[PDB]
């Protein structure tokens, strides 16, 4: 145990709190009698493609988390009977919190009320996120739809008005008389008429030429009206969280497999 | 086998009274000589 | 909805009014302001170099000062400086 | 066991009635050093008596310890008849053996009135205003003759071995 | 058994003492045996008849020399008198005698420098503390 | 004293911080005797010093030199003590047993 | 350096009585003004508010901004500032890329997962390996974590000795080239799903400063060893291993993992609940946006691996506009300057240009002082060797081409000391001071070895024996000499020794030490401050041991524990597990020191008590004292006032003067409102005052616990007068629990009229969102009253529209929970309408809970309402007689719980010492009196060793056998011959699961009795002949028991597992289809539409 | 009757949030003698017996694969100095 980082700040923590050296330490052959696992195939791997392509696309493809996920880990229900917790996700409060727009609240049900009085002008920013191929929402926990943010919403009003609004006035007044943060910065607002109509998300693969597989959604209000071409492909680890999956199959659905 | 001299008095002493019982029930004959094992236990504790 | 609470209670925020306590706090928050150059940035920089450092160390003290001349300094401050001012006043 | 016995007496704390004023400091939970008693009642009471000796405060010096007209000499000199008849009663065994008893008559007194609370009028400062010529004859003979490592020696096998020390003390 | 008595006199109602008091309890600090000569292993076996507490190495070596020392009885280390301890008059020694015609708890320093110092004994029997435990118990 | 206490109100948490004898050990030695010769025997009797026919507190007893109560009039709980008033407020608080 | 002053008179005269009591005066008294957090910071911690057009939006959105930019000043990777930073304020708040453990020789696992340095969730339970699943060790946690980092292993796993035999040849820390490795796959295999142009690799060379020509020219051994390595790496590895680099440029990228990754320290969630140690692992992790800052030894930031695994730094110091920000690389930043600047250190932390680096006496923390005999006042501070200096002038100012040109033109381990009082540096200073050195240093590697070798005893001897006799030699900061002061005060706080005060001494000069030395806020002042005033605690009853008065006050155990709070706030989180097992720390020691009254701002003042005594008497009841004598309560402690009159309920209109100002504030004690602790005890009549003069009735302490949890959560009062199935109970808790009802009743009238005045802020839901956090395990109101068996007030639960079938933890219904209240009432209730059958995440039934717990009434009523009594287990296969088996002799209750009621003295102190506290195993009439028991497993569900009566007398065994054999009689004739067989996840019957508990049982029996308590010794004849006639008896009973789990299971004549039939065709189908249907639910809409 | 009863209901007070869990663990004994696979990972050495480094000859011409991505003129190599060379020169 010779090294700068035994016999020392490590030792002193637990000798202070009275155990010893001798633990801390467990022979690896006994690390998996006494930790039952169940066998992983070449399918966990082949889940693992598209997690990290939601991590590496990151400064371009921003991904959109699922805010109606449980407390409890996946695998375990039936999405028709137990009832879990219901929360809004960590990195889904992270990002909610880095765009610029309230934290909303998850109901016992399922339904999240809009804490926000901006969004009637221009349409709805929660909308449920819609199966690519039967044209309806995904039935979450006990029937109600799984819901994420509306990223048309987001680049049409806030996303020009942070850098144009509040950061030329303030570098024009301190700057004068006395960067590029945020990220994406492409295609620009295409209507207000398409901002106020939106209720649906599909999560597809377009992008042919150039690109071959780079997911992005398609924007839906009733009878299949398709208006909004933005990235923002959707969160694969929250989107499991919502359906308690467990394997393959939800790239299969969402296209993220390649 | 340790220090104790005075529980293993009364397993000891426990042990040849249960046999006993079925000893007297089953067969009629109270010593049948299988509680020799904890008939030794019994004189060498009383004797320590 | 507020509790309507009683008149009965005088709060006093706790700031800076009665000398000990404006004192205590300012001593407290001194060691979580931020410090100086005292930092790594990016160029070392040493001042060690021995042989001045015997005069850098001195640099600071008092003077070096024996009871029997503070007697004779104390006198020549108060008396004479005294026969001064009352001159003057 | 003398001196064992003032080691502990001024180490107890002792205070006016700033009692009743700590007990209703210690339902609002001077006010620099409380807990005394215990942080020093750690280390062997060997090491405090023999530096209880060392630090006292009005010593004889060894040229009038042996005053040839002092007590010492007198006890030494002029009286004790001569060792005939029976047992061992030498010179100066009846005499640390008076100054003993004097010394538990002044000091039990001085505990009684400890008991009592009876506080000083308002170093290594005795208890209460001693004037204590037999507690102050005693501490000069063991201040300047004796030595430690049979002090140690013999007192360490008393601590840890009160049973066999105090029956040889009769066998 | 609540009494309630009313005095006719009040030549008879001498008050004593005013006790103030806590509740909140006031456990006594408990100090499992460690070896004597050496003090590198915790105490396993106590030999009562030895007053002493020693480990598995030690009890080969003390008892197990002479042929009068190997008929000891040894008990576990929990058996020790010395758990027992704080003896408040001069704290850090342990409680190991308890007076029986006084029922006081004293240590060694208790005993030489406290309250049964002076000439005692032949009218002050005292035992181990382990043996004042089991008579407790038993009644 | 706190074992008296302990006994007189069934708890093992009980706990003393001090006392103070407002009686002399000659005063204490005189009044054993005359309870002798009233061929009487001696009951401790733990009342709460608000319990009195006239409540005083610590400080009041101890400057006004004397516990102006009627002794007379007034009962003497025995044995097992009523839970000192306030009690259910704070438990786990100070009290005072005269 | 009124410490200073007197140490050296210590070193002139030792003893000496006044010498060291003037010591011991001069240091409390420091400790006592520096272990205080400002008063603002003190009340911002409790607050307790926090857990309650075009330009707007770019307000908003502009004070969120990331306060950093990464500009590019010459080389370096300086970070400015740009906004006001609090301390405690979040920074960054990344990812770990890649993270690696502390491998070690010896084939040793530090019990965590080798991947995502966390506690495990479920320590019987993980993920599995790709390639090797159960031969490869390092099994995984989660399924976050699989689909993260399975790649990164699949290509490690074949390699693992491949890469351990090239550490060997170029000797480094295994830890430093195994995350080396690592990051050369995963940034590999990234490579493959990237455009070959842009990537995080390709960021960090070329972007990152990245020391070379330092190295190349200074500290020449760490390039010729990285020389070994590479060298070995290009030759006997694929190419695509190290993503097809150069070999120079492998020497760059080598460089930036030593020099850029941090040693972090992984708390663990369950061992901060069971007050045991945190760091239960340490390892490298490394982040791009943490390696974006510039290392100093005197930080602004700190960063630390949080539990739900995200790298994060906060705010030490004050940052103003246009400000640093600086972590320590150095994981022990306590270590002196030579270690820091150590040869084998990275270029990083051996270039730095700190106060502490540079000035040769720590920058005035005098970290290496040694007393100076030549004026014998001061201490000597050490320089750098020669040898040192003229390889370390390769990284200042144009440090490259002054290195290479004194190089091509152009004692030496020995270095010299200089005394700072009057300036002397002679050999005999430097061989005298240098002798000491060595001395000390000996004497601590011999601890050293003796405390990693297990023993202990002499470990604490001769770390005691520095302390007492080089002592005054040494300045109280050195590394040296506070090494020794926390491991003594640690090992004579716990171990065999704790006389007590010596160890109050050792851990009272760290703490000032450490407050000297170390920066404002450090993960390590959580712990030191922690111990600090536990033992300042124990010091304070050992002297209620000793003459009895006051011990120590207040303040020295109070605010050691605040200190501790705001570091776990700063460092570790203002809402992780460890902050708020530390709050639990402190509001139990709050509470036995009865202080009552958290820190905040308001502070309501009386300035008017000495005439309204007629109800300040009246509600403590003393009609006695004076003026001052309480007027010091009002001062001291507002809050006990408030508290006495919530749970005394007066209703009286000046008493709800009194409590309508003290409303934000929660309490110190236990943090519940003053209403909350009105209506925990039933005070209907104080409640409905509070609730119609508009309380407030919604929000939550750091826990969650709202006023409707704390109410739920109460123990119903039981033991009072005359009785009320034979379903008794005491009239005590039926007008308790009467109330209670009336009390949630009113709580949905007062949410009503506050829902029809208006709509939104609808009070409604936010009074059912009320749960608790996992620490508790997400348990509800209606959970909360299950478990406590409330009859009465699970019905108005049921009525007002709380979801019967609403889950926590575990995956828990509130039957579950009632069935182990053991109540037949709260039972019936949750079935009159149903889940009498229902399973957990685990797969329990209500009936199997009934057989653990070995309850006749509750098997007997559960199988007369219809519980199926042959439901197996789907993650278990534990079946009702599985449960029933193993609930005869179970040793361990699994308990939810906020902190240890078990080792705690504060716990004892403030719950009491009584029967109800001996039934609910807090205090313990064992063999030892705290010590350290064991450690059976560390759960967040957590498991506690039962008391060692169990064992010892044959009272509860004999006691629960007699209704288990009749519990096995009532489901005889229910239960079908198929179960009789049936196996669990260990291949037993539950016959011979039986048989195996009873051998097991036997085995634990004989090692307690063996190592004792006295209660053994102090028995007479005829209790040890009726303790021994009670094992005949119960070793009786369980083979009685065995035959009859036994005998029933005789005749079948089939002995297979249902799983193992040869199986009907369909069956295969259905598995298949509802293998899909759990795994894509979402093909269901689609399937029945078309 | 009182006073007893009582202060354990006060005792309950911090026992209110501490809840029975579901748990029915049946603690049976697993064995843990097998194969150590870190034993065997951490014995293995290697047997090529690489000699002592010294002074090195770079090899001036070499296709440019700098920072392991490969740089083309229009889609070919373009060989070119390597930077190790470029050092030693």
């Amino acid at each position: 145990l010779r090294e700068k980082s035994h016999f020392h700040s490590v030792a002193r923590v637990r000798a202070l709190y009275g155990e010893e050296w001798r633990s801390l330490m467990v022979p690896s052959a006994a690390i998996l009698p006494y930790v039952d696992v169940e066998v992983t195939g070449p399918d966990t791997l082949k889940l693992a493609e598209c997690f990290q392509f939601q991590e590496a696309l990151a400064v371009d493809r921003p991904t959109l988390p699922v805010v109606n996920v449980p407390q409890i880990e996946r695998g375990e229900a039936v999405l028709e009977q137990g009832h879990p917790h219901m929360v809004l996700s960590p990195d889904a409060a992270e990002l909610l919190s880095q765009w610029g727009v309230a934290l909303p609240e998850v109901d016992e049900k399922g339904q999240v009320i809009n804490r926000e009085a901006k969004l009637e002008k221009h349409g709805r920013l929660f909308l449920p996120l819609v199966d690519p191929s039967t044209n309806q929402p995904f039935l979450g926990f006990y029937g109600e739809p799984v819901m994420v943010p509306n990223p048309a919403v987001y680049h049409s009003v806030i996303a020009p008005a942070i850098l144009a609004y509040a950061r030329r006035q303030a570098a024009l007044v301190d700057r004068a008389k006395n960067c590029y943060i945020p990220p994406h910065m492409d295609v620009p607002p295409v209507a207000p008429e398409v901002l106020a109509k939106i209720t649906k998300l599909k999560p597809g693969v377009e992008k042919d030429p150039q690109l071959g597989e780079l997911p992005v959604v398609i924007l839906m209000d009733d009878n299949n009206t398709e208006l909004a071409r933005l990235p923002w492909q959707v969160d694969i680890s929250s989107f499991s969280l919502a359906q308690s999956s467990m394997s393959i199959l939800v790239a299969r659905r969402l296209g993220l497999l390649a | 086998s340790q220090q104790r001299y005075s529980d293993a008095m009364l397993q000891a002493l426990h042990s040849y009274l249960l046999a006993k019982s079925y000893y007297t029930a089953y067969q009629s004959a109270p010593l049948e000589g299988e509680m020799v094992p904890e008939l030794l236990l019994l004189v060498k504790c009383c004797g320590l | 909805v507020a509790p309507f609470a009683s008149r009965i209670f005088v709060p006093v925020r706790l700031m800076g009014k009665d000398s000990k306590f404006t004192k205590r706090e300012e001593a407290l928050q001194a060691r979580y302001a931020y410090p100086e150059g005292q930092f790594s940035p990016g160029y070392y920089v040493k001042a060690a170099d021995i042989d001045e450092k015997r005069q850098a160390i001195l640099q600071a003290r008092p003077p070096r000062m024996s009871v029997f001349e503070f007697q004779e300094k104390m006198r020549q401050l108060k008396l004479a400086k005294a026969r001064e001012e009352t001159e003057r006043a | 066991s003398l001196f064992l016995t003032l080691d502990v007496l001024e180490r107890k704390d002792y205070q006016p009635m700033s009692v009743t004023l700590a007990r209703y400091e210690q339902a609002s939970a001077q006010c620099y050093g409380y807990l005394r008693w215990l942080l020093d009642s750690s280390n062997s009471s060997e090491m405090q008596a023999l530096e209880y000796l060392q630090h006292y405060p009005n010593k004889k010096s060894p040229a009038e310890i042996f005053d040839p007209d002092g007590d010492l000499s007198f006890s030494i000199c002029h009286g004790t008849p001569p060792t005939k008849g029976s047992n061992y009663c030498t010179a100066l065994d009846r005499f640390i053996s008076s100054l003993v008893s004097k010394a538990q008559v002044a000091i039990i007194d001085v505990r009684r009135r400890l008991l009592r609370g009876e506080k000083p009028k308002l170093g290594i400062r005795l208890p209460l205003d001693l004037r204590s010529e037999a507690l102050d004859m005693l501490a000069s003979l063991l201040y300047h003759f004796m030595d430690v490592r049979i002090f140690r020696q013999r007192w360490r096998r008393r601590f840890k071995d009160s049973r066999g020390a105090v029956h040889a003390e009769d066998r | 058994y609540r009494v309630l008595y009313r005095l006719k006199r009040a030549d008879q109602v001498l008050p004593t003492a005013v006790l103030e008091f806590e509740m909140k309890p006031l456990r006594i600090q408990v100090r499992q045996p460690v070896c004597e000569m050496c003090e590198v292993l915790p105490a396993t076996l106590y030999c009562p008849a030895d007053r002493a507490q020693l480990c598995d190495t030690c009890d080969e070596r003390v008892h197990s020399a002479t042929r009068m020392l190997a008929r000891h009885v040894r008990v576990p280390a929990n058996h020790s008198p010395l758990q027992f301890g704080s003896c408040p008059y001069h704290p850090s020694e342990m409680i190991d005698s308890v007076c029986m015609t006084c029922f006081v708890a004293l240590c060694p320093h208790c005993i030489l420098i406290g309250s049964h110092s002076a000439a005692d004994f032949s009218e002050h029997p005292l035992i181990s503390t382990l043996d004042a435990y089991k008579m407790v118990m038993q009644d | 004293w706190e074992y008296w206490i302990q006994l007189s109100l069934f708890t093992a948490d009980l706990h003393i911080v001090g006392g103070w004898n407002l009686a002399t050990p000659a005063q204490q030695q005189l009044f054993d005797a005359k309870a002798s010769a009233l061929k009487g025997p001696i009951v401790y009797s733990f009342l709460d010093l608000n319990e009195l026919e006239t409540p005083q507190s610590l400080e009041n007893i101890i400057a006004e030199k004397r516990v102006k109560s009627d002794w007379r009039k007034q009962i003497f709980p025995s044995a097992e003590c009523r839970p000192p008033f306030g009690f259910e407020g704070n438990p786990s608080g100070t009290f005072h047993v005269m | 350096q009124a410490i200073e002053f007197y140490w050296t008179a210590l070193f002139c005269v030792p003893e000496n009585r006044m010498l060291i009591r003037s010591l011991r005066d001069a240091e409390e008294r420091l400790l006592a003004e520096v272990s205080c957090i400002p008063h603002l910071y003190k009340a911002a911690l409790f607050d307790s508010s926090r857990f309650a057009l075009a330009t707007e939006i770019g307000r908003r959105g502009a004070l969120q901004r990331p306060p950093f930019l990464v500009v590019k000043q010459d080389k370096q990777t300086v970070c400015i500032a740009e906004v006001p930073l609090e301390p405690g304020q979040l920074i960054f708040r990344e990812l770990p890329y890649v993270c690696t453990p502390l491998t070690l020789e010896g084939g040793q696992v530090f019990t965590t997962c080798f991947h995502c340095l966390r506690e495990r969730p479920v320590s019987n339970r993980g993920f599995s390996c790709p390639v090797s699943p159960h031969t490869c060790p390092f099994v995984f946690c989660s399924w976050e974590c699989l689909m993260r980092n399975v790649r990164v292993h699949s290509r490690e796993c074949g390699l693992l000795p491949m890469i351990m035999a090239a550490a060997r040849e170029a000797e480094l820390s295994i830890t430093g080239v195994l995350h080396f490795c690592r990051l050369l796959l995963r940034a590999g295999l990234e490579r493959e799903i990237v455009r070959p142009e842009k990537d995080m690799l390709y960021n960090v060379l070329g972007e990152l400063q990245s020391f070379e020509e330092s190295v190349e020219i200074g500290q020449p051994e760490l390039r010729r060893k990285l020389t070994t390595l590479a060298r070995r790496l290009e030759k006997d590895f694929p190419p695509g291993f190290y993503c097809y680099l150069q070999h120079r440029e492998l020497i760059r990228l080598m460089l930036l993992v030593s020099q850029y990754s941090p040693f972090v320290r992984s708390t663990s969630p369950s061992a901060a609940v069971q007050r045991r140690d945190p760091d239960a692992s340490v390892g490298l992790v490394f982040s791009r946006r943490l390696a974006n800052l510039p290392h100093s030894c005197v930080p602004t930031c700190t960063y630390n691996l949080d539990e739900d695994g995200f790298v994060a730094v906060r705010a030490l110091c004050h940052i103003p506009v246009g400000g640093r920000l600086c972590v320590s690389m150095v994981e022990d930043l306590f270590t002196p300057s030579a270690a820091r600047k150590d040869i084998e250190a990275p270029p990083r932390v051996f270039g730095c240009g700190c106060v502490r680096c540079s000035d040769p006496s720590e920058g005035g923390r005098m970290l290496r002082g040694i007393r100076c005999g030549v004026c014998l006042r001061g201490y000597c501070a050490p320089f750098y060797s020669p040898a040192l200096q003229k390889r370390l002038v390769a990284y200042g100012v144009g440090g490259a081409e002054v290195a290479r040109k004194i190089a091509l033109l152009a004692d030496e381990a020995e270095e010299r000391w200089q005394c700072t009082s009057c300036g002397n540096a002679s050999e005999l200073l430097s061989v005298q001071c240098d002798a000491i050195e060595r001395e000390v240093t000996q004497l601590t590697k011999k601890a050293d070895r003796r405390f990693v070798k297990g023993k202990s005893l002499p470990a604490r001897k001769i770390y005691v024996d520095i302390i007492r006799r080089f002592n005054s030699r040494l300045h109280p900061n050195n590394f040296l000499l506070y090494n020794a002061h926390v491991i003594a005060a640690g090992l004579l706080f716990r171990d065999p020794g704790q006389d007590v005060p010596q160890a109050l001494l050792y851990i009272r000069r760290a703490v000032i030490a450490a407050e000297a030395v170390l920066p404002i806020c450090h993960r390590e002042k959580i712990h030191l401050f922690t111990q600090l005033a536990q033992i300042s605690f124990a010091a304070s009853m050992a002297d209620k041991l000793s003459r009895r008065g006051v011990g120590l006050p207040g303040g020295f155990v109070l605010e050691p524990m605040y200190s501790a709070y705001w570091n776990a706030a700063v460092c570790c989180g203002p809402r992780s597990v460890l902050a708020l097992t530390t709050l639990q720390q402190l509001r139990m020691y709050a509470a036995a020191l009865n202080v009552a009254t958290p820190p905040a701002v308001v502070s309501y003042k009386l300035p008017t008590v000495g005439v309204i005594f007629s109800y300040f008497r009246h509600v403590l009841g003393r009609h006695t004292e004076s003026d001052r004598t309480l007027r010091r309560l009002v001062e001291k402690d507002p809050f006990r006032l408030a508290t006495t009159i919530a749970r005394l309920g007066l209703h009286c209109l000046m008493s709800l003067e009194i409590l309508s100002a003290f409303n934000n504030v929660h309490h110190l004690g236990t943090g519940l409102s003053v209403m909350a602790i009105a209506a925990s005890q039933s005070r209907l009549t104080l409640v409905r005052k509070l609730l119609d003069a508009g309380f407030d009735f919604l929000r939550g302490n750091e826990l969650g616990v709202t006023p409707l949890v704390a109410m739920a959560a109460m123990p119903l009062p039981q033991g009072g007068r005359s009785v009320g199935e034979l379903y008794f109970r005491s009239e005590v808790a039926d007008r308790a629990d009467r109330d209670q009802a009336e009390i949630l009743r009113l709580f949905m009238q007062e949410c009503s009229r506050r829902d029809a005045r208006a709509k939104e802020a609808k009070t409604k839901d936010q009074l059912m969102l009320a749960c608790t956090h996992r620490i508790l395990g997400l348990n509800g109101p209606l959970h909360f009253a299950a478990a406590r068996g409330k009859t009465e007030l699970c019905r108005q639960l049921i009525r007002s529209g709380w979801n019967v079938s609403k889950s926590n933890g575990e995956g828990a219904v509130p039957l579950h929970l009632a069935c182990a209240s053991g109540d037949v009432q709260t039972v019936m209730v949750f079935l009159i309408p149903v889940d009498i059958n229902v399973k957990t995440e685990r797969g329990e039934t209500p009936l199997m809970l009934a057989a653990y717990a070995v309850q006749r009434d509750m098997v007997k009523l559960l199988l007369d309402k219809g519980a199926d009594a042959n439901v197996v287990g789907d993650r278990e296969k534990m079946t009702v007689l599985h449960a029933l088996a193993a609930g005869v002799c179970r040793t361990v209750e699994v308990q939810y719980e906020p902190l240890d009621p078990r080792q705690d003295l504060a716990a004892h102190v403030v719950m009491g010492l009584n029967h109800a506290s001996l039934a609910a195993n807090i205090y313990n009439r064992g063999p030892g009196y705290l010590y350290v028991t064991d450690t059976v497993e560390d759960r967040i569900p957590v498991v506690s060793q039962l008391a060692p009566d169990l064992f010892i007398f044959p009272q509860e065994i004999l006691r629960r056998l007699t209704e288990a054999n009749h519990i096995g009689e009532i489901l005889l004739r229910h239960c079908d011959h198929q179960l009789f067989v049936r196996k669990t996840k260990k291949g037993y019957t539950p016959a011979e699961l039986l048989s195996h508990l009873w051998e097991r049982f036997f085995q634990t029996r004989n090692e307690v009795v063996e190592q004792s308590e006295l209660r053994l010794a102090a028995l007479s004849h005829q209790e040890r002949q009726e303790i021994e006639t009670g094992w005949k008896v119960a070793g009786q009973l369980a083979y009685r028991l065995i035959e009859l789990l036994r005998a029933g299971g005789a005749t079948v004549e089939d002995a297979r597992r249902p799983e193992d039939m040869t199986p009907r065709r369909t069956d295969l189908q259905e598995r298949r289809l509802r293998q899909l249907h759990r795994d894509a639910p979402w093909l269901k809409a689609e399937e029945m539409l078309k």
